[PDB]
């Protein structure tokens, strides 16, 4: 963060924005979403629990409710399942079949694969449905009869998330009934790409990395490299290879979105960088974001040629996103254009943030404030147009996390009025994000509150210097926030606990640091 | 303490065990008297190999991975007087040391053929020109026309 | 499996093919001039007419053997599992009532006698995976203390799955005489419902081994091991990989191995040398992790194929690699002898010849590992030292056989057929030597099934085309040995006997139909049947049909020698080795 008497210089700012490029990664990428601290001696384990739970949550959903879910997905969620399963009109027959052999006792692997796929689709339906449509279809009372929770809470205060997580667990339990590890098939990859459009990769991040590893194992089992149709092939096989192409691009998207220390086996590294036709656009924007955010963990700063080439490609894909037609009647196309425009605004914000950090280019802070206002004007627009389920997509939690964390970090050190009004807008928007994110929204509010209280400590404590480095308690607290979470992401102690009888044994500056860390601990963004 | 080296013709040669561990293929065969087939080597050639191992019981050879200690090693006086034999039987001694994996006999028996390829007259390098073909007759005529001016 | 390819190739292309400006099948005389009947107009350079009294199809037929070995005896016999998903059942109500019997069937003193058998005999197998087993007696005590409980932790169920994998390894390697002293057979027959006269040597030890392996996997499923990656998963799979579990369930073992790669690489420890700034517990932890790494690389290479795309072995033993020659030779000696085997068996499906410098380097490392296995301690009061000696000696005999097989095939060097016969007799003399008492279970390790498969398939292939006496006596000896292999291999042993019988009947077909000369190539129904076996099993290993069946209601729409080929393929089908 920094590289005795006092001073008031600005040497710490170019060495501190480069520290933000490490802090953004190790907090807001890994420690907030991709770190699940676990204790195996405390965690329960039986199949006498998840069997009856899945029995209840499958006997709870009825036949008339499921087709209403599927109609909601057909009308409103067309931008999500098309990369995974294509057309959902083909899947009505499989829902009909699941209600045909629901009462049978001798199932097959193929049938339970279609059941797991449609229960992943049902999870996607429950996750993206507004509460006004969800309260009409379902009833809250048998769920409080079974779970034992108090009956005073409706869907809006954290009950839709419980049913979403339990339907995701039902899809995973039907995959376990498939014995999917003994039978690799594309329904595993499709059901996981449907489940990855929810907060399932952030509720169970170590399970989602194992499912993604099984999807990489299942996909590469087919050994299909090129997805272009050959003239000599059967025209069923060519459509099948186009289907694997549009599944492969979505799978590389999720493969990038789950990148971390707990996901070592990769697939997105085997796609070359750029340095239907709306599905490839999403992968182009995600690959450009992959080109940007690879500089977080590494220390080698990017060249200006790289950032300029990303800027020209950003303008090209900005024109391609702005050239997308949209119908205000067809809600699928509105959600499609929202996804494309929000992704390209996220990549634009990250690009001009890297301009501001790595080079301190003039008129780059104005670009960061401008694209942050563009992200706000994309999210606040959904509350006015009865499309509030647009703000449930997992990209708007990651992007708002990065944006409010950087604006809080920049408001700590560099004072500005536009940045302060932008921080007030980000705080109100983070308070106005949907409750389907659950605990991650509370942890983002806690992290924004912690970086706001750290501004007071930067104000009330004078910066010192030793002639070459700048000592301040805020700097040491920001060092230790990375040190603690890198300790939590160290699998050496779990290795020692796994091997057996090997047991692990382990001025006013330091006082201010320890009192702040005892009051605002960084281990409260963990679960 | 004795092994038997059965030749390709069927004769049994009882050799002392420490002497016969010069062969890397037999010393690895002993991980299972102890007889073993040597299917291609005649009785006389295997007898020569066993006599060579009898002399070099206490000898010290290079480490089978040497740059200059293996190439620039001169032959022994016993190795040069030992290999004043027929030419095809010399190559069959080399084949016996190649099968039995005796690297120093595949060294000292194989520097002799190298001393016979060089050290020969240019008259019978001129004579043995295309005994194996290796050249078109147009190229043979062009070569013999190129150095016709000398003789 | 057919070109001309005669002995004594010419150096330059012939005068006729330069007169015509075409390619030259650079033989003596040619394949391209013998096609047109211009034999005498190509020989006339020197000596002439030489005598090509050999069998010319043999080099490009051995180069075909290099592909046939890979597609039959590696992939199609062991690593191919033909499954229709519309007919395979799928329910977890089956294993909760099946594996519950196998967990209630094993008693306490029976399990401690299994653990005593492992401690006294099988030390060459678990000590790579779990380390010393006196630490694991406490875990068996804790399993029998926590047996009657209701709320099991994940940490306890990992030790339960690990010791049930150890019990699977015990049941697989226990002799039938020691097995009958421990287990009764009659409640097991009352549960399974079969013939009463079906004692352990008749095929019930394999059933109990497979069901104990399924119980270890069932307790791993009760761990929910995908949500909780832990090194005990990798240890339990390395114990289960010492049996015929990766050949009974070759697609379940690949997914478990992929999860073990994901679990191992989650620790992010690439260098296993303990640093100077380490906890002394962390140093021993990294030493144990380094042993588990090379055991996992061995079990990771031994399942390589088209149905296992995610690999772990990324280091080379000769000549971008990461992790080799930094580790002390205690159990990398099992990897260094398999990494020396990977260098040979990478040229099976590859259509290029190995360079002879590589083969000479491999021969030198063969000599070095021969002396290194001769430089081991001989604990005469311990039975697992002789089993470690047998493993590390059978592997170097296997790699020696494969090295001189590739010398015979690709280059035809000095007495390389005699070296193939020599190391085949060494493999026989290592397996027949274990037919004595106190070491009969040494012949149950899956490397002897793989090695005997490769050796008897190559000798049965070579007996078809080359009439010899040493090869014929060797084939009689391997037929007797394949008849005398342990019966715990079971179906794979019966399929190996079927493949040897198919190659013998193909030899009988070879001595019946006259070989059709065609100038530059030959033609025979034996050649076409051998061509078609690879095409059939490559068709069975094409997952495009399961892909089309997965993506929806899509349905895939797709002379004199032909009668002989179709009647032999209808009589002796190559699809009878898949099941
Ligand atoms: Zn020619
Ligand atoms: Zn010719």
């Amino acid at each position: 963060m920094f590289n005795i008497t006092a001073s008031s210089s600005k040497e710490y700012l170019p060495d501190l924005l480069l520290f933000w490029q490490n802090y953004e990664y190790w907090i807001t990428n890994i420690g907030l979403y991709k770190t699940k601290q676990r204790d195996l001696t405390r965690t329960p384990a039986n199949l006498d629990t998840d069997t009856e739970e899945c029995m209840f949550w499958m006997n709870y959903l009825q036949k008339d409710q499921s087709f209403q879910l599927m109609n909601f997905a057909m009308e409103n969620l067309g931008a999500l399942y098309f990369g995974s399963i294509g057309d959902i009109s083909e899947l009505y027959l499989r829902v009909e079949q699941y209600w045909d052999r629901r009462a049978d006792k001798n199932h097959s692997v193929d049938g339970k694969y279609w059941d797991a796929l449609i229960w992943s689709v049902f999870t996607m339906c429950i996750y993206y449905m507004p509460v006004e449509k969800l309260a009409e279809i379902f009833s809250v009372y048998p769920l409080h009869e079974y779970l034992g929770s108090n009956k005073r809470l409706n869907w809006e205060d954290g009950m839709q998330l419980v049913m979403c997580q339990n339907f995701a667990r039902c899809s995973l339990f039907q995959l376990k009934q498939c014995d999917f590890m003994a039978h690799p098939d594309i329904r595993l990859v499709q059901a996981y790409l449907i489940l990855a459009t929810t907060t399932f990769p952030y509720d169970e991040p170590l399970l989602a990395n194992s499912l993604l590893t099984q999807c990489i194992h299942t996909f590469k089992n087919f050994h299909v490299d090129d997805f272009r149709p050959l003239l000599n092939d059967d025209p069923v096989e060519s459509i099948a290879k186009v289907t694997l192409g549009r599944i492969f691009y979505r799978l590389c998207g999720c493969d990038y979105l789950q990148s971390g220390p707990r996901k070592p086996i990769a697939l997105h590294t085997e796609v070359s960088s750029l340095l239907n036709s709306t599905e490839v656009l999403y992968w182009k924007i995600i690959s450009l974001d992959r080109d940007l955010d690879q500089y977080l963990n590494k220390s080698s700063k990017p060249p200006l040629k790289t950032l300029d080439a990303i800027r020209r490609e950003l303008d090209i894909f900005q024109y391609k996103v702005d050239s997308l037609e949209e119908d205000f009647r067809s809600n699928n196309s509105r959600f499609q254009k929202f996804i494309a425009l929000f992704q390209i605004s996220t990549v634009s914000w990250k690009l001009f943030k890297m301009y501001l950090i790595y080079y301190d280019t003039a008129d780059s802070l104005l670009k960061v404030i401008h694209y942050s206002k563009v992200i706000i004007s994309l999210i606040v627009n959904n509350f006015h147009a009865k499309s509030e389920f647009f703000n449930r997509h997992p990209m708007v939690m990651q992007t708002i996390t990065r944006v409010v964390s950087f604006i809080s970090f920049y408001q700590i050190f560099v004072e500005s009025a536009a940045v302060k009004q932008l921080l007030v807008d980000l705080t109100e928007l983070t308070a106005n994000l949907p409750t389907i994110f659950g605990s991650k929204l509370d942890k983002l509010v806690y992290l924004t509150e912690r970086l706001s209280k750290l501004k007071l400590l930067w104000d009330k404590v004078q910066l010192l210097d030793s002639g070459d480095s700048f000592y301040h308690p805020v700097f040491k607290i920001l060092q230790n926030d990375i040190k603690i979470i890198e300790l939590k992401n160290d699998e050496m102690f779990s290795l020692i606990k796994g091997l057996g009888s090997l047991v692990p044994l382990n001025s006013d500056f330091r006082t201010i640091v320890e009192e702040f860390q005892s009051e605002y601990n960084i281990s409260d963004i963990l679960s | 303490s004795n092994v038997v080296l059965v030749s390709g013709e069927g004769e049994r040669f009882t050799v002392d065990k420490k002497i016969a561990e010069r062969s890397l293929l037999l010393k690895n065969y002993l991980n299972d008297e102890i007889v073993m087939p040597v299917p291609n080597v005649r009785s006389s050639v295997l007898q020569k190999v066993i006599e060579w191992a009898e002399h070099h019981r206490d000898s010290n050879f290079p480490d089978e991975d040497d740059d200059d200690s293996r190439k620039s090693a001169p032959v022994d006086s016993w190795d040069r007087e030992f290999l004043k034999v027929d030419q095809e039987m010399l190559y069959e001694i080399i084949l016996a040391a190649n099968y039995l994996n005796i690297k120093p006999l595949l060294d000292a028996g194989c520097k002799v053929v190298a001393e016979m390829i060089r050290g020969r007259s240019p008259e019978e390098i001129r004579r043995t020109f295309n005994i194996v073909n290796d050249f078109t007759p147009e190229e043979e005529a062009a070569i013999r026309r190129e150095n016709e001016w000398a003789e």
